């Protein structure tokens, strides 16, 4: 008998990235179950605020059942949905590139509009001509999700879902 | 450990040996052979002149005594007197009884942890020295405790 | 605290205590679990260890153990394990209210008297078992040094319980050793007192026989029919005296 | 901390006497196991003297012992 | 809130339960000493039973209903066999635990919130040592009532008012087969249940001096 | 039996923000019904002037029976119902962002257009042209709101909605 | 029975490139099955962040059995998916070519334009013309994505997904 | 290290015994299969040479 949304105490131990769904196990540590294993997958957000994970397969060692408990973790000692990892993975890569090319478009045209008023005018071809497909991969690559990934030495909290006995 | 003492409460191996030290060098007889233990106190030293009554400074010896006897857990005790021929036989073994007695009295009234005390006098019934020349000074008479350790 | 409790509580009033407990409030949640580790690690370390240790001991003090459990100066003459007897003395029980049973003495037979083929040794009972474990799997490892600390003292407490738990077994076992051996001898005693039957045994001889195939020279048949008992009976017991 | 301390030291415990011995021949004030003469005169728990806490769960502040009496002192109350 | 005034009655429990259990264990020898119950126990090792003495019955039922009696004896508890005495401790010794997780719920920021957390820490912790106060009271009292009954039954059957039991032990020699043995088999039965006789014509009294 | 419309409170342990909807949890400490929990969810405000919790799973031990009365929560002590957090995230950032990449712009375009009446030219190559994508991501990232997020260690009021027993 | 969720070990033998499906097989080297064999194949993610592979048909000795356990390889000594490859196959070549044909479109236009204020004008030539046909096919080839490839002598572990009797 | 168990866990609290076992495990799960194969080999050509 689980109380109706109550609080245990699990282990987490196999890791991976927020960027491909697969099986993660863990293994809860304390409370009336005790060695239970539970199997599942991740979830992704729109906003990179928080990170949980789909936790449904438990099994208890012992006797062959298989219980259908659907759980999440909730971080340690903040009483919180955030997640050990990091959120501002690919910022910087994407506004560099995506500015540097600008800044060789830019160069090349002006350098090329100020002559009127031999190597200077091959820096102005190379950086006008390389600006523009530079920028426009830029635009089309600069929607890449900065990703998080999970730790594989962490514990966590358990909130329940639904009733056993 | 917070659960269980790990020894016998107020007991110190390291007291025990130094008091030891201090009471043979003060001159009271101690010894412990196997697992019994006698001690003997001179008879000068602790009443008056064939009197069965106490100087008054002995009670810091009789508080020596009571503090060595605490540590040991102790179940049985004995306490005998004797002393020397001085009138006849009756009255010596009345003073070495009322000795006992006294003795006995306030070591059951000090913290003494034991189950049966046994108190008994002989008066100059049983000699252990040849040379008898002076009186109360003479070494035979005496006052001996003797018990055994259990455990 | 609570030992002045009020006072206690006023000083936990203030709230800085409250700070304090914020980041402590860490290890009652996460770190309550290494102890269970440390605790089966040292049990099983300290198990092996000390069961290799009391086997080495054990055989070295070989041959006192026969010399004092030689069985085979216990045998029978048709080579008969004898049977093992149980005695209490002062049996009283009671039953329920108004219900009190009591007697002096009881016997009662443990395992009956049965044949045998090589008289049996200790070795089949104090032989501790022995197997080396080389496996050390841990999933979560300390990373500070006071948790480090706590692990190592699980770790010692693990050891002293597995010492302890192999001293009970080998108590269990000399226990079982020593009853067995009481029994043999107290029904020594008893035959010798006439208070229990000698087991009876008889035989069948047949002589040459067998097919033209198969043949045996001589073939008897052993069997024993009365198992030893007590007597019921009691003016022809027989008692004894000293000097 | 030393138990054989002032003395010779400690060489190991009887376990049939539960004590430890010195390298003189005395035996040290300290313990060895469960399995020995202690002396007990307080303890912890409730529900002593009667069936022991029964392990069934209450949900109210109740607990009762094995017996059947109820001990609202190991028991919480309003 | 209320939080303080539970956990000050939790505190003072506790404290005043383990007061009152170590200056109970400060006298022992008194007690036993007092409450011996072997000396009362019978020859064949018995309890005697409980009896309760009332004086002065008067009974009012309803209007037009009154019964008037001098004195009043209850037999409590029949006489049952024992083996070994009772004792004091199950009567008078409190169970004990030490409280030790006071949550931090509830917690001062006020200064004036700090003030009433103390008071009602103040007040929790003297109402649990009232109730603490009570229920020894209580285990003394009942310990008084069954001890008094012990004694009454003695002086009623001193005074030759009831029947003392009459046990019957029936004896056989060896039983069992040739396999399991008792020597000297006993059967012990207490069959007459001590009561109180109802004719008056054998009541003897005494007369002091 | 329980008035309709009455006044109980609360104790809150846990805490989250206006981020991603998910089980929460609080403990009633008062009132008839003592050491009983309830579970629910929050909602999201197009405006960030208050934040309320959803909590309808009632938990009460006693029985193994889950009342599903469903109730709010109020700022304690104030009989007010926003939340006591705080709420300027994301506007200072995005004004920012947004004014920076417009300078860029016109610092590129307009010390162009002034060329008439090397290092300065490459200012106005970068800005002018650097200026726009970041200008056009700033555009396209401006409607971000600002979130609120409660606290794991404040109690909590709550209303009554329906009657139970 | 296999336990739900449970790890075994495997050696793999067979290499191949994340380019083609096709059989792959390991054997298991560990536990209860020894002497088995394992068919599947792979798959690929959106990105080459990892590699995982799909074992579906697992054929066991001594009685003629061919089961269909499904169950994935996490690799040894890392405790993630990720598979031991290489993910910068094709970057700096599509990078080169495109900016190198941008750099010969700039050249011919430019000193074909600078003209006014022969083998300069023959480079202009070559640079001119032949950067436009080129620009546009590495613009079409851009689009090539990163491989993997499996290694012919790597041991993998597998975490099991539905048990057999 | 697992000889004397105390000492052994006393230093296995630190990592270094995990990083020595990260390269090691590579080498156990590779070198596997090799056993056998010679095991085979050598017992085939044992036993023809020796018959």
């Amino acid at each position: 008998i689980i109380k109706t949304g109550d609080i245990m105490f699990a282990v987490l131990d196999t890791s991976v990235n927020s960027d491909e769904p697969g099986p993660i196990l863990a293994t809860i540590v304390t409370g009336k179950l005790k060695g239970s294993k539970l199997i599942g997958s991740f979830n992704l957000p729109s906003n990179a605020d928080k990170m949980v994970i789909t936790f449904n397969t438990m099994s208890i060692p012992g006797a062959e059942k298989t219980i259908s408990i659907s759980a999440y973790a909730i971080d340690p000692n903040t009483a919180r949905t955030a997640l050990a990892s990091r959120t501002n993975h690919h910022y910087l890569m994407r506004y560099g590139s995506l500015f540097a090319s600008s800044f060789l478009q830019g160069f090349g045209n002006a350098f090329q509009s100020a002559n009127t008023t031999s190597t200077l005018e091959n820096a102005v071809i190379g950086l006008a001509t390389v600006g523009k497909a530079w920028s426009q991969q830029a635009q089309q690559l600069f929607n890449t999700p900065t990703t998080v990934e999970v730790y594989s030495g962490t514990g966590l909290g358990i909130l329940f879902t639904q009733d056993v006995t | 450990v917070p659960k269980l003492p790990c020894r016998v409460d107020g007991a110190c191996d390291a007291t025990i040996i130094k008091m030891m030290t201090d009471l043979n060098k003060k001159g009271i007889k101690v010894a412990s052979v196997g697992q019994n233990y006698l001690i003997s106190i001179p008879a000068s030293a602790l009443f008056a002149d064939q009197s069965p009554r106490l100087n008054w400074a002995s009670y810091s010896l009789l508080n020596e005594i009571a503090a060595f006897l605490k540590q040991f857990r102790k179940i049985a005790i004995t306490v005998t007197s004797y002393s020397s021929k001085y009138v006849s036989v009756k009255r010596e073994r009345a003073l070495t009884l009322a000795r006992s007695r006294v003795v006995s009295e306030y070591l059951w009234s000090q913290g003494v942890d034991s189950r049966i005390i046994f108190t008994q006098g002989l008066g100059s019934d049983k000699p252990i020295t040849s040379y008898t020349l002076g009186g109360d000074r003479s070494p035979n008479a005496r006052v001996e405790i003797t018990f055994r350790r259990a455990v | 605290g609570d030992t002045g409790s009020l006072a206690g509580l006023q000083a936990m009033a203030d709230s800085k205590y409250t700070r304090a407990q914020k980041k402590q409030k860490m290890g009652k949640i996460r770190e309550m679990a290494l102890k269970e580790t440390a605790l089966s690690v040292g049990a099983q370390a300290g198990l092996a260890w000390r069961a290799k240790i009391i086997d080495e001991q054990l055989n070295k003090q070989a041959r006192n153990l026969d010399a004092i459990y030689d069985f085979n100066s216990l045998v029978l003459e048709h080579n008969i394990l004898p049977p093992v007897l149980l005695e209490g003395r002062n049996t009283l029980n009671l039953a329920d209210a108004q219900s009190i049973r009591i007697s002096d003495r009881t016997y009662k037979v443990a395992k009956q008297a049965h044949f045998i083929t090589t008289p049996p040794t200790w070795r089949q009972y104090l032989w501790m078992d022995y197997v080396k474990p080389e496996a050390p799997n841990v999933t979560l490892l300390p990373k500070t040094k006071a948790e480090k600390e706590i692990w190592c003292i699980y770790t010692e407490r693990g050891w002293k319980n597995g010492i302890d738990q192999a001293n009970t077994i080998l108590e269990e076992n000399i226990a079982r050793i020593k009853e067995d051996f009481g029994g043999m001898i107290l029904y020594r005693k008893l035959l010798a007192m006439n208070m229990v039957s000698p087991p009876y045994v008889s035989h069948t001889d047949l002589g040459v026989t067998g097919d033209g195939s198969e043949i045996h020279i001589d073939d008897r048949v052993l069997r024993i029919t009365a198992l030893p008992e007590l007597n019921v009976n009691s003016a022809e017991w027989r008692a004894a005296v000293a000097k | 901390d030393g138990c054989c301390s002032k003395m010779g030291g400690i060489n190991y415990c009887d376990s049939s006497a539960g004590r430890l011995v010195c390298n003189n021949g005395f035996y040290s004030t300290c313990y060895c196991t469960r399995h020995a003469v202690m002396d007990l005169q307080f303890l912890m728990g409730c529900c002593l003297w009667h069936g022991g806490v029964y392990p069934q769960l209450n949900s109210s502040g109740l607990v009762v012992c094995n017996d059947g009496y109820v001990s609202e002192e190991c028991s919480l109350q309003k």
